């Protein structure tokens, strides 16, 4: 199967900036008739993909003129003249020349802006958790940028990695920031044996990791 | 029924219906004909003389204002079957045919609606000339076209129109040697003529190569692999000439057979 | 088989009622039935759907038998060339199943309906060919809807199950191929001093190739199935080519002398102690 | 003929 | 034109599922139907294609033998049957039109999410969380709302008739071992958190469950 | 081939204004006088044209 | 090309030693191949006697 590689894996570019996505093929995908069968598809979150460009020199109907394409037997690229909010999504390159036909790796598109510092927060369990017999420890990080984010579960001088959850949120619209909520599930038999609970988080904005901790003994 | 035969007599009455006159009103208006090809079988592709044979149903629809009637006056009849040999027909033919068979095979009846709409679906066995590409045989993909034109009326009198952007496969029987890839239709005009119009269908077909692989390619490779053995054969055995001459004979025979099957023309030679 | 067509000579028996062609035989000297040209009356438009290089409809137009109660009997002859997929897995011991689909072209089930005159195709006047035997020929009545048309169109489809008689192709292809295959192993019992090993193995290979090519002029060029005879021939050809390679190697080994080669110790030990003993062949 | 065996094996390999 | 797919599915591992794509408004038999797999992680993978007119089918190397295509001509429907299922098969499957070498894949299906898991339906277990006792109180503070031990998706979390919609960062669900969860933190002024009442809702249409647990200061 | 043929038949004239300004019509070639032009050096004995168009 | 290749082997018999015992094989094969090609060509061209193909 002809393999198609897309670079860069991500392309943060502010509004109105020039965007260039390159798709490269493991083999030549030129066809005898004279046309090369390459297509570009955009899939906004929560929607099915859409056709943008086919036969790169050409373009689909109902798409803004800013989009364009070009390339040769083994190298192809897509260009966006002016980026806008509605243009956010993931772009795939599709070859229709050699059976079987394969999609590209996918090149997510972001809009860059002034990075903001994270607003970290730590929430201990609740009374219902105590009654049930669990210990839900959740560490929150809201309205941060860029993806240069890492959180460390350092507790009473011990770093715990097992049972650590990772879950972030896609770039928003009103704020165009990110968020993440890692958790460490504990049990009653073990939740009380430890004393100090800390959530060490590091970010580019503040090189020194930000500290937020509380102690069980109170 | 008495009413049906009365209606048939009234519609085809040669005094008031001349089947050689176009059904155009208001003077010089054009008659629009809707066209749609339905493929039933890809009978054969003969690479040697470059001919494709198909069994197709050629749907034609147009309006004839002279074949109208009022259902309330004819027992509330909504449509009737008229013989297509006694009504006006658009002379739509396969223009790029081979052997000179322009027309359809059967000439079935036409279904006529009371409002004047004609529906005609005659079967045909067609032979169309298409250029063969032998370069990548037996992994070749052919592009054989069918061109449809009215050889009597130019674009000023009847305009051809596509009922659908593709040919139908609703009643197809798979070939067994050729795989169907795409059957798009297109309506063409000449910007320097103004009287030319045709509808063309591209049949992109893909050959299933297992048969010719097994029966030609593997024997060819086997015979080629013996070309080198002559140099490892000692000169004392007295059999070098036998081996090399036999290999040359077999190669010449296979070349001649392959050329009989898939001719090497000027533009491209089979690999 | 090559073009996947079946040519038959059939009588297309048809029978319907016409309400206008009725009379009282008492008014016409007890005339009870007449023969009239079939082109003066209405007839159904029964056509062969799977036509291939033939006629879609009946063209002879013989006379119809018209009875006084309105019945019309029409039995014209036709030569039909239908398409049928050929299966040659067990050729020449193969059994084919070639179908013929007949139906009205422009009338739907609400206007014309077909009735099986009889389940079995009539063979009372059949002319035996000597190449095939009709195992079974049954007509099935079907109705189906087409994308052209909003009404149902009935059809009767006839399935002809015909079995080939294998003697001719047996004698002319199968047994010559077996005789040639009998010789594929002889090259290894031939002494190296005879100077005729190459002749034998090359002749065997070329004859097998010729028979494969002869077989290819009969069977259809379809990729769905491979004949067993074709597979056997191809594998025999592969093994004969392998035997030619081995024969060249053995001839090279046989003509070796101390003036050109040195025998490795492992070669000597293996091929003069173990393999000769394993094969039950003992040196003097 | 050994030299030519080398040459022909090379050319047959390239034939692929 | 319009391509309509079947509804969501949930099958135990080792079973087989058949999802259907139905097309209307065009010549169904003359267009290839392309099947595309989108694993929730990332990437678009082409399973294969079928031409309903004939029986011709194609498969990608990664899916040969794993999936089988069948088409019905009487009803404009194409089927894909997936072989023995695993947890890796959980994804969203798309059906799309296609005519090779000409106008290409301009209409897509809605998508048919498939979930493979041995778990059974479970109602949400919402455990509201509040700021830790050992933490400095400032003008701004986040909130805490957790849902866990539920299956299958989706679960909707909202406030009391949308009392405070903006400023929330809901996170995607994640599996601990057999069941999903969810997190959501929202910032409210410290002068409003104790005075005004803030609560997070939970809705589980699959389980026909709705919960309302308010969060109160520690 | 197409065997293009042209001649004058004075008996097939009309005044366009009396016929709604028609400048030309199609008549079946079988119904008018034709010059019987054919290919003499044919092999297989086929002389005439294929269809006898309008 | 096949004819040229065959004809290039016509003179090889005179360089072949009498000891190898294979002169007859080569010369007979050359003769028969040339005859076959002549017959094929005769099948292609018309059987007329006005001139001989070069
Ligand atoms: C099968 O054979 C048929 C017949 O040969 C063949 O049809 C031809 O296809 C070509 C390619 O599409 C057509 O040429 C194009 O026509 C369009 C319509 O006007 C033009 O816009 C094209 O030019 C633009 O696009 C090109 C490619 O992007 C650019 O290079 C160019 O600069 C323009 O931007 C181009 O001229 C041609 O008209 C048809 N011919 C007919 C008679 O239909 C078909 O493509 C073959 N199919 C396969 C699969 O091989
Ligand atoms: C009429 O002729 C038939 C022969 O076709 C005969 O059987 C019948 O008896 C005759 N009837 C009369 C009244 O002559
Ligand atoms: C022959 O083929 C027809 C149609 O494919 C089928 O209905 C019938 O059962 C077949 N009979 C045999 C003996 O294979
Ligand atoms: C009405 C008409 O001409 O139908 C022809 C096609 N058929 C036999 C499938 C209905």
């Amino acid at each position: 199967d002809v393999l198609m590689t897309q670079t860069p894996l991500s392309l943060p570019v502010s509004l109105g900036d020039q965007a260039s996505i390159s798709c490269r093929s493991s083999q030549s995908i030129v066809h005898s008739n004279g046309n090369t069968y390459l297509e570009w598809y955009l899939q906004k979150p929560g929607q099915s993909p859409k056709l943008l460009i086919y036969k790169v020199s050409n373009r689909f109907s109902g798409v803004p003129d800013r989009f364009s394409g070009s390339g040769s037997g083994t190298d192809f690229t897509l260009k966006i003249s002016r980026v806008e909010a509605e243009d956010l999504g993931v772009y795939y390159c599709f070859q229709g020349s050699h059976v079987p036909w394969t999609f590209g790796g996918g090149t997510k598109l972001e809009i860059k802006r002034a990075d903001a510092a994270p607003t970290v927060s730590i929430f201990p369990p609740s009374s219902e958790q105590l009654t049930s017999g669990g210990a839900s420890v959740v560490c929150f990080l809201n309205n941060f940028y860029p993806k240069d984010i890492n959180v460390k579960w350092k507790i009473d001088g011990s770093e715990r990695q097992n049972g650590v959850l990772n879950s972030w949120t896609d770039q928003d619209s009103k704020d165009s920031t990110y968020s993440m909520s890692s958790t460490l599930t504990l049990t009653k038999d073990e939740y009380e044996r430890h004393n100090s609970y800390t959530c060490e988080a590091t970010h580019k904005t503040s090189t020194s990791p930000i500290v937020k901790s509380f102690n069980r003994n109170e | 029924t008495d009413t049906e035969e009365r209606l048939v007599e009234h519609l085809l009455d040669p005094s008031r219906y001349n089947k050689l006159i176009r059904p155009a009103t208001n003077g010089s208006e054009l008659v629009t004909v809707q066209l749609m090809v339905s493929l039933a079988q890809l009978i054969s592709v003969h690479e040697r003389e470059q001919i494709m044979t198909t069994n197709v149903w050629l749907t034609q629809e147009w309006e004839d204002y002279r074949l109208t009637w009022k259902p309330e006056e004819f027992d509330n009849m909504k449509k009737v079957r008229l013989p297509s040999k006694h009504i006006w027909l658009p002379d739509v033919v396969l223009y790029n045919n081979a052997d000179g068979m322009y027309e359809v095979s059967f000439y079935s009846n036409a279904v006529v609606s009371y409002d004047g709409s004609i529906f005609w679906l005659p079967p045909a066995i067609y032979k169309s000339a298409c250029k063969i590409e032998v370069k990548h045989f037996p992994f070749d993909q052919q592009n054989c076209t069918m061109k449809f034109r009215s050889w009597t009326y130019d674009r000023t009198e009847i305009d051809l129109v596509l009922k659908s952007e593709v040919a139908s496969l609703d009643d197809f029987t798979p070939s067994g040697e050729w795989d169907i890839v795409a059957l798009p239709g297109r309506r063409n005009e000449n910007p320097d003529d103004s009287t030319y119009v045709d509808i063309t269908y591209d049949f992109i077909i893909r050959r299933k190569p297992l048969f010719y692989t097994i029966n030609l390619i593997i024997p060819c490779v086997l015979i080629t692999s013996l070309a080198i053995l002559v140099f490892y054969l000692p000169s004392d055995c007295g059999e070098k000439m036998t081996l090399c001459i036999s290999v040359l004979l077999a190669l010449t025979v296979f070349l001649l057979l392959i050329s009989k099957i898939v001719p090497p023309t000027s533009l491209d030679v089979p690999l | 088989e090559k073009n996947q067509m079946m040519t038959t000579n059939v009588w297309v028996k048809q029978e319907w009622h016409d309400y206008k062609l009725r009379w009282d035989p008492a008014d016409y000297e007890n005339v009870t039935s007449i023969r009239i040209p079939s082109e003066l009356i209405w007839r159904p438009d029964i056509v062969l759907y799977n036509n291939a290089d033939g006629d879609f409809a009946v063209t002879h137009l013989t006379k119809a038998h018209l009875f006084h109660d309105g019945r019309v009997q029409w039995t014209p002859p036709a030569i039909y060339k239908s398409s049928c997929s050929i299966d040659v897995t067990f050729f020449p011991f193969d059994q084919q199943n070639c179908t013929m689909k007949f139906g009205s072209w422009t009338y739907d089930k609400a206007k014309i309906d077909l009735v099986n005159m009889h389940s079995r195709v009539d063979q009372l006047d059949f002319w035996e060919s000597g190449e095939w035997v009709i195992v079974d020929a049954v007509g099935t009545y079907n109705t189906r809807k087409y994308e052209c048309c909003a009404e149902i169109y009935p059809d009767i489809t006839y399935a002809f199950v015909i079995r080939r008689l294998p003697l001719f192709y047996t004698i002319n292809l199968i047994i010559p191929c077996l005789l040639i295959s009998c010789l594929t192993v002889l090259v290894f019992y031939l002494p190296s001093e005879c100077g005729e090993k190459i002749t034998l193995c090359i002749s065997v290979l070329l004859s097998l190739t010729v028979f494969l090519l002869l077989i290819t002029e009969i069977i259809p060029s379809t990729s769905l199935v491979i004949p067993l005879i074709g597979e056997y021939l191809l594998f025999t050809m592969i093994f004969v080519t392998l035997s030619i390679v081995i024969t060249v190697f053995v001839l090279n080994v046989h003509h070796r002398s101390p003036r050109t080669h040195t025998m490795p110790t492992w070669v000597r030990r293996v091929f003069l102690d173990i393999v000769p003993r394993l094969l039950l062949m003992k040196r003097p | 003929d050994r030299l030519f065996l080398w040459i022909f094996v090379f050319v047959c390999v390239f034939g692929t | 034109v319009q391509l309509q797919q079947s509804g969501a599915e949930v099958m135990k591992p080792g079973a087989s599922v058949k999802i259907s794509c139905k097309g209307t408004g065009y010549t169904f038999s003359s267009y290839w139907i392309e099947w595309v797999k989108q694993r929730p992680g990332h990437g678009l993978e082409r399973i294969g294609e079928i031409l309903p007119g004939s029986g011709s089918t194609n498969y990608n190397e990664k899916f040969r033998g794993k999936a089988t295509f069948t088409a019905d001509k009487s009803s404009k429907t194409a089927y894909m049957q997936l072989s023995s299922l695993t947890s890796e098969d959980s994804a969203v499957y798309y059906c799309a039109r296609y005519l090779p070498y000409y106008y290409a894949m301009d209409y897509w299906g809605q998508g048919t999410s498939v979930t493979v898991s041995s778990a059974k339906t479970t109602p949400p277990s919402v455990y509201p969380l509040a700021p830790g006792s050992a933490a400095q109180t400032n003008s701004m503070v986040t909130l805490g709302c957790l849902v866990k031990g539920y299956f299958p998706e989706p679960v909707t979390v909202t406030w009391n008739s949308g009392s405070l919609s903006s400023g929330v960062h809901t996170f995607p669900a994640v599996l601990q071992s057999d069941l999903y969860t969810l997190s959501s933190s929202v910032t409210v002024p410290s002068s409003t958190w104790p005075s005004e009442t803030v609560t997070c809702n939970v809705a589980h249409p699959a389980s026909s469950t709705k919960v309302d647990k308010k969060i109160v200061p520690r």
